[PDB]
RNA sequence: CCUCGCAAGAGGUGCACAAUCGACCGUGAGUAAGAGCAUAGCUGUUGGGAGUUCCUGCCGAA
């Protein structure tokens, strides 16, 4: 009642809880996912081979 | 008692890595052949 | 211009991390474009009202495209009829959010759009008028 | 009334409460009143079951509980109903509502799962697909059952191709499905003959047409279309099964 | 005249001639953070530690096998 | 929320963090396998985690999972490593089956070092008994 | 992101009654805004 | 961004904005689908009586 829920007024005049810019806190879950890795090109070595 | 099962994400990763490695090997063979032909062309141009 | 957002917002940094990874690992230039947009300052992120979304969809063949606004979307009471679309943007005002939900549309964060369209397929980026 | 209580007990911190909720669910599910209920009770029950999975501790208990969720689909079968008539039974309609609620809840909660928490749910989706297809096998793949299951369950969201459905679920099922039918059907030379014959019996050739339609459409995402086209059409078992 | 060109190599920076980076230690709990990094790091007991605590720190350090840079300080002179 | 937690802990006050003269940071967390404040290191940062830690003569293994993130009292599952070093490594690998290589490698190294420390403190405190 | 929390009796025994989480706990955790507001308000005293 | 194309390209569609072309309102700041307000930081100018400058680095007229 003091702060409000999804369907309940916050009891503060003209107040709503803030929205999230990013829907998911964990970026590792999103970056891994299942579809992105399908969309992603093959990876590099992650430790560049020295040339010349 | 019961055996543990492989994670369902690691299996997808293994499949993807295997396919990528096969693709890279094919590209490597083609690149080797192209390099030989390129060296022949360079020799002709130099002469 | 910038190499990273001057803002110290955690969630904006997380989105920037995701999109720079995609731009690095995706051939599509959409990820690069949105990555560069995420760095912009407030003056360089003019609000794109629901009005502009309606015009952008009225353009032929763009009715079913996912409109993208790297920034905030503001309501415009000037309109009565608004078509259904799945707008994506950083922020949505309460009026704009209500208008989108009412007309059968829906609003998503840019991470949800990345999950939807890692290559930005069928996307339509919009930018507000930066007159001043 | 009872359905809300089951949903609450499943979403209980105490492990004993969570287990007892599921045990009582096994009895409650095989009842007329549940069949009479609307799809919203199904969806609430699936939310409760999803959170029951959410609290599972360790990989071996996770396997056991995924098996239990498969058994839940396995319960809604009557041997008599298959024999009486080709036309679908109301029990079967209740089962279709059950699957519908499962996939709706999984689509809803797919995005909120943690990275480490996603692995268990992939196994859950695997076992749920196994149990749903085992139901068709126990019913002997009635045409009415197959049609309504495809249209109401799989076409609704798993294979809809709609933007709303998270694309990860389509990639996941297309990875699952090939191995799942082979699981149903069960040296390699004779084993392949047995698999081929039993596959000829099965209607999987009907199912693949949905992925064909998905690949056909332009509006669907190129990532999903490309992965399905590469994984399935290039598959060897389809050639072995003349599909 | 000091300037950046005189800067030392990173791989050799902050290294004593013994080859151990010095890490300040106040109590046994802070000593135990250096349990395995015996090769990379050596402990240094803080100036404000009492004599009674220093012997305990030295005993625990010997048990862990972590080099102490300044033993026999306030237990011996110089 | 692990990424948010880690970012706050990184760019704000990780109370167990100690800033060494080199600039490297050390988390004081007793459960920490690698005493260096990093993404993979803070038990606080990561939901999935493991450690070898000595209790009395025993060298127990502590397990941490996202499932028990709530109820922190019962969060850490306690497993007795066998005194036989080979059996201990086998048990660690078994329990850490299908587990990210970082924690497994660090856990094995920590077990080796703790075993050596137990041996050498037995050495320093050899007595006439037996 | 649990559904509910279990009340606990004063003696310690867990209570059967459970309460759903409020929506506040699923809110943005922003160190920067908290830090700025905290500095501004702590300057007052 | 979509299709075709291995690719170059063929197109299709078009944010911001520009280019000219005009209509209307009243010849522009134009309209024909607005962005501002508030707070904090840094900081330019005008001001009201109104010698050198801890260490290092960086960018750089004439
Ligand atoms: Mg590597
Ligand atoms: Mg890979
Ligand atoms: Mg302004
Ligand atoms: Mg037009
Ligand atoms: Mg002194
Ligand atoms: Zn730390």
């Amino acid at each position: 009642q003091v702060w409000g829920s999804e369907t309940v007024a916050s009891s503060k005049v003209g107040y709503t809880l803030p929205s999230h810019i990013i829907s998911t806190s964990d970026v590792t879950r999103i970056i891994n996912s299942s579809e992105i890795q399908s969309a992603i090109r093959p990876a590099g070595q992650a430790t560049q081979k020295r040339t010349h | 008692a019961e055996k543990i099962l492989t994670p369902e994400s690691q299996l997808k990763k293994s499949k993807a890595q295997q396919k990528t490695a096969e693709q890279v090997a094919a590209e490597r063979a083609a690149r080797k052949a192209a390099n030989k032909e390129k060296r022949a062309i360079i020799l002709e141009r130099n002469a | 211009h910038r190499t990273a957002p001057k803002s110290d917002n955690v969630y904006l940094k997380l989105l920037v991390k995701l999109y720079t990874f995609l731009a690095r690992r995706t051939d599509a230039p959409f990820n690069k474009v949105v990555l560069k947009a995420l760095f912009l300052s407030k003056i360089n992120r003019p609000p794109v009202s629901v009005s502009r979304i309606a015009r952008a969809l009225k353009q032929e063949g763009a009715a079913n495209k996912t409109v993208v606004v790297v920034g905030t979307v503001t309501d415009d009471a000037r309109i009565f009829e608004f078509p259904k679309t799945t707008v994506a943007a950083l922020r949505f005002t309460a009026g704009a959010r209500a208008k989108i939900v009412k007309a059968g549309g829906e609003c998503i964060t840019l991470d949800q759009l990345a999950v939807r369209a890692p290559k930005g397929q069928n996307t339509l980026i919009l930018r507000g008028p930066r007159n001043s | 009334m009872e359905t809300s209580n089951f949903v609450k007990q499943l979403s209980s911190n105490n492990r004993k409460t969570r287990v007892n909720a599921l045990e009582a669910l096994k009895k409650y599910l095989t009842a007329k009143q549940f069949k009479e209920n609307k799809q919203i009770e199904f969806n609430k029950l699936w939310k409760g079951l999803y959170y029951a999975m959410w609290f599972s501790d360790r990989p071996r208990p996770q396997q056991r509980l995924a098996n239990e969720l498969g058994e839940l689909h396995g319960l809604y079968f009557d041997p008599k109903d298959n024999s009486t008539a080709d036309e679908l039974t109301t029990n079967d309609k209740a089962f279709i509502k059950f699957s519908r609620g499962f996939w709706k809840v999984m689509c809803f909660e797919w995005f909120n799962i943690d990275r480490y928490r996603l692995d268990k749910y992939l196994l859950l989706i695997r076992r749920v697909l196994f149990s749903q297809l085992k139901y068709l096998q126990s019913r002997n793949w009635d045409k009415k059952l197959v049609d309504e299951y495809i249209k109401k369950v799989l076409r609704w969201l798993p294979l809809s191709g709609s933007p709303k459905v998270y694309t990860g679920i389509p990639i996941h099922i297309v990875d699952i499905l090939l191995d799942e039918w082979e699981r149903l059907l069960k040296n390699k030379e004779e084993e392949m003959r047995k698999i081929a014959e039993s596959a000829k019996k099965t209607p999987l050739a009907d199912v693949i047409a949905i992925f064909q339609d998905i690949v056909a459409d332009y509006n669907n995402s190129k990532v999903l279309r490309e992965k399905i086209k590469e994984d399935l059409f290039s598959d060897t078992r389809l050639v072995s099964w003349d599909i | 005249q000091p300037k950046i060109g005189y800067g030392s190599n990173k791989k050799t920076k902050f290294l004593s001639p013994s080859g151990h980076k010095t890490f300040l230690v106040a109590n046994v709990k802070d000593l135990e953070t250096l349990t395995m990094h015996t090769k990379t790091y050596a402990a240094e007991i803080a100036h404000n530690i009492s004599a009674k605590n220093r012997v305990v720190i030295l005993a625990r350090a010997k048990a862990l096998g972590i080099k102490v840079t300044n033993p026999k300080g306030r237990l011996a002179l110089e | 929320s692990d990424e948010i937690v880690w970012q706050v802990i990184n760019q704000s006050f990780c109370s167990h963090r100690i800033k060494a003269p080199n600039g490297q940071n050390f988390c004081r967390n007793e459960y920490n396998v690698t005493g260096l404040c990093t993404r993979q290191s803070c038990p606080l940062a990561n939901s999935k985690y493991a450690t070898v830690k000595c209790d009395n003569g025993k060298l127990y293994l502590y397990m941490k999972t996202p499932e028990r993130a709530h109820t922190p009292a019962k969060l850490w599952e306690r497993i007795k490593l066998s005194k036989n070093y080979t059996k201990a490594l086998q048990q660690i690998d078994e329990h850490l089956l299908h587990w990210s290589k970082f924690f497994r490698h660090k856990c094995k190294q920590r077990f080796t070092k703790l075993t050596q420390v137990m041996i050498t403190e037995r050495r320093l405190a050899l007595r006439e008994e037996e | 992101s649990r559904p509910q929390v279990t009340v606990h009796s004063l003696t310690g025994e867990a209570t059967a009654n459970a309460l759903p989480l409020p929506a506040v706990f699923s809110a943005p955790i922003r160190p920067d805004i908290v830090h700025t507001v905290f500095t501004s308000v702590n300057k007052n005293k």
